[PDB]
């Protein structure tokens, strides 16, 4: 019949088509689902267009040297000046959405590399001066992929995060960052990794501009290499697709 | 309780179950039966200890402070928060999302202290503990109306009998006690950032009833939280940099793991 | 005016009890439950995902990413070594920072099966065997690969499929293993072997790396509660 | 109004339980909870893959 | 001789306890009840009688008659703002002293709607129109009629019925939130605004008058008893 | 249990819910659906912090006296009434008419008075509460007769071991506890004005039993009031002024509210 | 004679409870009254006032 | 019962009160309806908010004095730059809405005048 290696995803007005790709994994179990009425906190009613949203959002590409630590895209901040999806969870107070990650990563049969792709809900960073917390403007980039560190950040006082690599910055072995839901992206045999993560958070909605919840890292756990010949500019695009995203309350734009 | 292994034996076919694709993401499951011939060994063992409720519910001493019958200090004060002691801070860590009832018991220790004062003649010293909800008067001094505790819970307690000990439900806002927070105070996106956004629990005052005495008595009162009906989700990496404060995840960065000789040493 | 007597072990303050208390807060309206995805009822569930395994701690390397990898290169010769470790998940500085090693850091015993999934991560064109071998102890860690194929041992072949599984079952002489190096329980030795070798084509890299992850089987167990000696404080954090 | 059940033994008796107090937060820890279901964390893929198959055909 | 054994929390003064005690008084024959009007059964059903409320307190106005009127007049423009408060029930001046208020600074936690009913003073020639607007937080204040237009708006006609009510509903995230100050769980704002003008005949006022009272609705729950910061005694009174 | 909100659509009707008429002196209970779409949201809230029993359930200390083992004052007198704690009082002036039986709890605290006596011996002190109720005798000293309490109800306890505690019913010639009398004790209109005409609860006095030592020992004793079985009839408004005197209402003028900037600042 | 009640508890498990002193102003204080009527004060009006109505015709 | 002069219109989250309003026009006979199956021509899958789109938007008032000649508005310019109704025909290529009109004038019982509020369609000029 066919293969499981092909794989195509329709949302709104946008396709994704991928030819060696492993299998998608959803979340803890959970596909995302709109909010029940034995659930529900706000009385107001809601608006869902559900096709402007919801659909795939294609960011700033990154180039993988041979020498690259990883990046980190914040899903709330990084789809806030893209759209519709922007120009909602702009004009409203409580947003509830789940999301839909594809990265893609093309390489041919004589590179070799592997890059981890983890969605960490909550994923609070260290600042690296004890005293001092991160800043706004180190820890989420618009539409920018913050990169890492290979060695240490400077203790002197600052509002830096710490983008050390083998701590991932919020203070854990990055060998344990698997507990969440993860794809390899191995350039010998995957091209693309998919993931489907569900709304995870402690209340039934929450402000998107101050609480984001899931942090999608990219981390390249065996280098990339190629011998003299080959092209050497080999980048990393991200795709995001809102899903069942819903508003409630109504106010003057605020940014 | 545990599954059991199932015997098997010598087999020649296509199929491989220990070639896999780790890049799916998907654990493979495989028995000990796959890769080599096993007998039938029945497991009574049970994975009872292992229970999120076995595992948290142990009482664990969160702070402990000092207040004196006579002298600067005549009462203690502390905002009641986790995350001062290492050991149950970590054990909490390991959950995003924590939803427990908890258990308090106060050990009160008292001691003389050293004086010159002469003829003393000790008393069974009592000691007075007030919560303050977020919001309530606070006892500016040891002796203020403030203690009087007309809607207020407290305990009152006498040295020289079993310590106190009292049940709490679960005090939160939201539907899950929040471990950690990625967000700000203010939709401006500057303000106070991290866990310390969502601790707004009270406060903890404690102090001497009565004089024991006309020489020096200090006394130190600790905490103890005990979890009951516990329910965690989405489990998270245990922390491995040791902490540096009690209001945000500040580290230092530090190794992964301890080093060896070579790849191919089998001892430390 | 019933007659009792208070018994041995009367108001104390035993550390783990459960007994009932009377409420500070009566008749408190708890916020309602909802449904939060990923609920976790049992630490076993956490037990048994693939953890990465820090192989490599060579000196510096544990401060950088090629802790993980394992370096397999094109040889002039077969049946060396590629690398080898102590079956002691509770203990040696291998297994010590992997989640199972960190689950088991917490209980003094530890019972069932590990299962270490090798991923290849070279390039396309390299192909490959090599053979894996658990040693149950009696004797030293083997030396050479005459000595190493007498034990557990399961010969990988590099292809399509990427990932191999070796199932290190359950061979010792007690019920349960203590998580702390003991001689009486000792556990064994894990080591790879090059099986033949690694063959490259022209123009393509003949240094490739591999990952190895640790999981515990369907039938682990750990037991006897006991605090982890990796978290410590000087005061009381402020 | 007593609730009587089983008590943790050994393998290869009943023990007696009464609440007194009208809270509802006040009860003993309820240790005997044995359910599981390690299917969100591991194998958590969307296809299901039989263990004896090429996991990519 | 039945053998116990004492638990801890033995012996302790616990202040919102419940237990059977002996009485000092036995068989003392209790005087029989009689229907008195106006039973109360729960504090909720004060906090949904209407409080009027002092919008104007503004420096000296709090001393007199004049705290509890807004003050409306004939304007030579329009769009301009009356008056603006934020949802602060249990900590804003507005809504300290207001029997709501009052019930809502004994108890830490707060929800349900709210109903502010607004009645017109003036003349019976005087006509006019009002735009009452909530604005959920997320930005500052509104500045202009424009701004305030997009929230939850109800707008107002001055006629034979003198009584509007605005019916701010239960915008939030979390289930409850605090009667004290905290940004992690900001009301809103309220503001009302000039919709046409205030026009009157000649030989008629045209400084007219407005109050306002506050309600809760039939949602409305508190929880988490504590001591009001209102009352204070420096010594036993006598 | 709390309502639940119910589901509306967008209506264009005559009939107007938001526009009502204030002056009937009827309060207009508007959902939130009638002045906008609402979706049905169901409430799992309860009211059950609000009863008035458990409001006033909570045990609150009235007043507190000294007495000394050797000296001027060896027995302590107290009137019982209330009215000489804010707290409590305030509490309790919510309603008109109260009807609630008590829980009382003594809280006896004994400490050393400095001295120049050698050779001190320290032993248990006992402690007596006798309640005499009006029109009985009074013990015009700290040894006398009355002391025996052939009938008067009293309580001894020894200095270590738990409070102690007595339950009180309903005693009031009336069918409930008046907090408010607008009227004099002579009908001629002249005489004790106010709330301290039905007060007539009796007197409570304390004494050592027991000479403890040489050297002067001072105990002071708290009262704690607990009602239950609580009734509440006709609301009252709010004391906001605070209190002067504990035998009438007499205050001092005060502000309806604090102030703020102007009529539009958002912030106090 | 034991009285067997319900415990509170959160919404989305039975008590005993044993009088021993009979003078009926022992019991312990009765919490669970969850009764009210608030058509007293609010709405007081002797002629009925439906909501959608011109108050005053 | 009640009187016909009074009249309440609750839209999304915004409500409308007249104690003095006459009978209320509906277009052509018509109440504005969704677009049916069997008229459609893009074959694109439609957005529906029908909360934010739908409300009412207050626009800026004008003074009556005694040599006023009148004014005009176009519905689709006029709320162009007034909420998520502005960003979204702006963000899209093809629209469709009804749309209800309220004209707020108030005068005491000495003033005289008389307006005339009319929707021209297609009103080129
Ligand atoms: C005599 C005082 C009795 C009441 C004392 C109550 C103090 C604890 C209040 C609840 C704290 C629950 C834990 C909050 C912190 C967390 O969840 O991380
Ligand atoms: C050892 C003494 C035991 C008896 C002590 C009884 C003292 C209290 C008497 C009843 C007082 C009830 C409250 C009256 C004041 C009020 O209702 O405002």
């Amino acid at each position: 019949g066919y293969s499981d290696r092909v794989r195509s995803i329709t949302l709104g007005n946008s396709t994704i088509t991928t030819q060696e790709c492993a299998n998608v994994v959803v979340g803890y179990g959970v596909w995302p689902d709109y909010l029940k009425d034995s659930e529900a906190t706000a009385e107001d009613q809601p608006t869902q267009p559900d096709v402007a949203t919801c659909r795939f959002y294609t960011l700033d590409s990154v180039q993988w040297q041979k020498t690259s630590p990883g990046w980190w895209w914040k899903l709330p901040d990084a789809l806030s000046n893209l759209g519709l999806f922007g120009q909602n969870m702009q004009y409203h107070y409580l947003g509830r959405t789940g999301y839909t990650i594809h990265v893609q990563c093309n390489a041919s049969k004589f590179h070799q590399g592997c890059l981890l792709v983890v969605c960490v809900p909550e994923a609070e960073m260290g600042c690296a001066t004890l005293d001092n917390t991160p800043s706004s403007a180190e820890l989420l980039g618009g539409d920018a992929a913050k990169e890492f560190a290979g060695e240490p950040i400077a203790s002197g006082s600052n509002k830096l995060v710490q983008r050390v690599v083998y701590n991932a910055g919020m203070g854990i072995g990055v060998g344990n960052l698997t507990i969440f839901p993860h794809q390899w992206i191995n350039l010998r045999t995957n091209n693309s990794a998919t993931i489907v993560m569900p709304y995870t958070n402690s209340v039934p909605m929450d402000n998107m501009f101050r609480h984001n919840n899931i942090t999608l890292m990219v981390i390249p756990f065996v280098p990339l290499d190629y011998c003299p010949g080959s092209t050497t500019y080999v980048p990393i695009t991200v795709t995001i697709a809102p899903m069942c995203a819903e508003y409630n309350g109504l106010r003057l734009a605020s940014h | 309780r545990v599954a059991d292994t199932v015997g098997t034996g010598p087999t020649n076919s296509e199929a491989i179950p220990a070639l896999t694709a780790a890049e799916t993401g998907h654990t493979s499951q495989v028995v000990p039966g796959d890769t080599m011939q096993t007998r039938h060994v029945k497991n009574y063992h049970s994975r009872s200890e292992s229970t999120v409720e076995n595992f948290l519910c142990r009482s664990a001493c969160v702070y402990f402070t000092e207040y004196k019958n006579s002298g600067s200090k005549r009462y203690a004060e502390w905002v009641v928060t986790t995350r001062q002691a290492a050991q149950l801070r970590r054990k909490l860590e390991f959950f995003t999302y924590i939803r427990f009832d908890l258990e308090l018991t106060f050990v009160i220790t008292s001691t003389q202290q050293p004086s010159t004062t002469q003829n003393q003649d000790a008393q069974i010293l009592t000691h007075q503990i007030m919560y303050v909800p977020p919001g309530g008067p606070v006892p500016d001094k040891v002796d203020s109306y403030v203690w009087q505790t007309s809607t207020n819970p407290s305990v009152f307690w006498t040295e020289g009998n079993a310590p106190p000990r009292m049940s709490i439900p679960f005090l939160s806002i939201g539907n899950a006690y929040s471990n950690f927070y990625d967000g700000w105070s203010e939709f401006s996106r500057n303000g106070v950032y991290g866990i310390n956004t969502l601790n707004n629990m009270g406060t903890l005052y404690a102090r001497h009833v009565n004089t024991g005495s006309t020489g020096p008595i200090k006394s130190t009162i600790r905490i103890y939280f005990k979890p009951k009906h516990v329910k965690a989700w989405i489990p998270r990496p245990p922390r491995l940099c040791q902490y540096e404060k009690a209001k945000n995840v500040n580290f230092q960065p530090s190794g992964v793991t301890t080093t060896r000789q070579s790849i191919t040493t089998m001892t430390n | 005016g019933l007659p009792t007597m208070n018994t041995p072990g009367s108001c104390q303050f035993l550390t783990s009890d459960d007994f009932q208390s009377p409420s500070a807060m009566p008749q408190y309206d708890v916020t309602p439950e909802m449904k939060i995805p990923g609920e976790v009822k049992n630490l076993m569930e956490i037990a048994e995902v693939d953890s990465v395994v820090p192989v490599q701690n060579v000196g510096e390397k544990v401060n950088s990413m090629e802790a993980y990898q394992i370096p397999v290169r094109s040889n002039e010769g077969s049946g060396t070594q590629v690398f080898g470790f102590p079956l002691q998940p509770g203990y040696s500085s291998v297994f010590s920072r992997t989640l199972l090693g960190e689950i088991l850091n917490y209980y003094t015993h530890w019972s069932g099966s590990i299962k270490l999934t090798f991923m290849f991560c070279g390039s396309a064109m390299a192909t490959g065997k090599f053979l894996l071998a658990y040693s149950p102890p009696g004797a030293g860690a083997p030396t050479k690969r005459v000595d190493a194929m007498l034990g557990t041992h399961v010969v990988w072949d590099v292809g399509l499929q990427s990932s191999c599984v070796l199932c290190i079952p359950w061979i010792s002489q007690t019920h349960y293993r203590y998580v702390a190096s003991d001689e009486y329980t000792a556990g064994g030795f894990i080591t790879c072997w090059y099986q033949t070798n690694i063959v490259v084509p022209a123009d393509a890299q003949s240094s490739c790396y591999i990952m190895c992850f640790v999981s515990a089987c369907n039938d682990f167990s750990v037991r006897l509660l006991k605090d982890t000696p990796f978290i410590s404080q000087n005061s009381f954090f402020q | 109004g007593a609730q009587v059940s089983t008590q943790k033994t050994g393998a290869h008796i009943h023990y007696t339980n009464i609440n007194y107090y009208k809270d509802a937060a006040s009860n003993s820890a309820t240790r005997q909870d044995f359910a599981q279901d390690p299917g969100k964390f591991t194998e958590p893929v969307k296809d299901i893959m039989i263990k004896s198959l090429p996991a990519l055909n």
